[PDB]
């Protein structure tokens, strides 16, 4: 629903942290959704993610992310657009995905990636970031 | 619910739950998931309309003028004049490469215009997170 | 899924 040759999944790229995909994700791949069992609220969708981290490991268009919660994983960046170059290791980028598994540690579908190494406070507001957001979904 | 103007800045789901009757400015980090245009100079002016998100909506934009002529350091006047030149015209290309790039990596503050009849914002300005930014979310989040 | 910056880029779906 747009340009014809744009077509995103279907819910927006929710902020998170690995640490919450790998223990409150459920269903599998294709339907996977969070739970906020925890503050008593309904299950949000996750089709798309929207995650930031270092690079640990770089391997073609496969790569091995960290944020302050742990481990992620992602592959197909050999496909998404190329802004600044940041597949190298130790820098700060952030990816939209889409969630290939959850556990034991999350695999994401690159839509994109892109640098956020050249301003450091990207990498300080992250996991409060994360945590308003989730505040701010009814 | 979060008041529109609170710093640093606000969800733009929580915009839309608010039922704007008017067009509002609010300010939402976001990144662009994708171009739905190309750059146009129709009107004697810069346009390119966009799909962006802040994590809680996707949003169809277009960029002002005064962004796209300060990311390629050449307004619409300044490009038909370049084209007169060889030397001249390969800066402007530069220039549309470096924008190319810099709507791809864009990761800000937008101050966004949002007309609600329309499903459709107008992009009025960017700007880079900064240590108030930070302090901002910190108090807000009582930590 | 398919996206658009200076040219079309597509995604595995
Ligand atoms: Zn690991
Ligand atoms: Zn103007």
């Amino acid at each position: 629903g747009g340009p014809a040759g744009v077509r995103l999944p279907r819910s927006p790229p929710l902020k998170v942290l690995a640490e919450q995909l790998r223990r409150d994700a459920e269903g599998g791949p294709g339907a996977w959704r969070l739970s906020r069992a925890a503050a008593g609220r309904g299950p949000l969708d996750l089709a798309a993610v929207w995650m930031q981290g270092r690079v640990v490991m770089a391997d073609r268009g496969e790569a091995r992310l960290r944020d302050p919660s742990g481990d992620f994983s992602v592959r197909g960046l050999e496909r998404v657009p190329r802004g600044r170059p940041c597949l190298v290791p130790g820098k700060y980028v952030m990816v939209m995905g889409v969630v290939q598994a959850c556990s034991p540690e999350p695999c994401l579908q690159a839509v994109k990636m892109t640098d956020l190494s050249d301003n450091p406070i990207h990498e300080s507001m992250w996991e409060l970031e994360v945590e308003d957001l989730h505040r701010n979904i009814p | 619910a979060m008041d529109l103007y609170s710093p640093p800045f606000v969800y733009l789901s929580v915009l839309m739950a608010s039922k704007p009757k008017e067009v509002t400015t609010v300010k939402v980090k976001a990144f662009i998931v994708t171009l739905t245009g190309n750059l146009s100079s129709s009107g004697g002016i810069w346009s390119i309309t966009a799909k962006v998100s802040d994590g809680t909506a996707y949003l169809d934009v277009d960029f002002v003028d005064e962004i796209l002529t300060s990311l390629i350091g050449f307004s619409v006047p300044e490009m038909k004049q370049s084209k007169k030149d060889p030397l001249q015209y390969q800066k402007f290309l530069e220039g549309l490469q470096k924008c190319q790039r810099d709507l791809i990596d864009l990761c800000c503050l937008m101050t966004i215009s949002f007309n609600p009849s329309l499903s459709k914002a107008m992009v009025l300005a960017l700007q880079d997170v900064n240590m108030e930014h930070l302090e901002n979310l910190k108090k807000r989040l009582n930590k | 899924y398919s996206i658009l910056f200076d040219k079309y880029y597509s995604i595995p779906c």
